């Protein structure tokens, strides 16, 4: 997976 | 024009392809066709580097 299609953080 | 987007909540990168950034800050997009992160450039820091699209609104 590159940098643009990671996992995204979850909400704080 | 343009539409740059809005920091909503702090983060704190693990990467240093991702910037860190604090709640209320602006930014310029250079790519956000890629994925859900987004290549953008900091007006505050003068970055340039990944954020995540979920923290961050655009101006309205």
């Amino acid at each position: 997976v590159s940098l643009a299609r990671r996992p995204l953080p979850p909400l704080p | 024009g343009v539409t740059l987007f809005v920091a909503l909540y702090d983060y704190e990168a693990r990467t240093e392809d991702d910037l860190s950034f604090h709640k209320g800050e602006k930014f310029q997009i250079v790519n956000n066709t890629e994925g859900d992160w987004w290549l953008a450039h900091s007006l505050t820091t003068g970055e340039t580097g990944y954020i995540p699209s979920n923290y961050v609104a655009p101006v309205d």
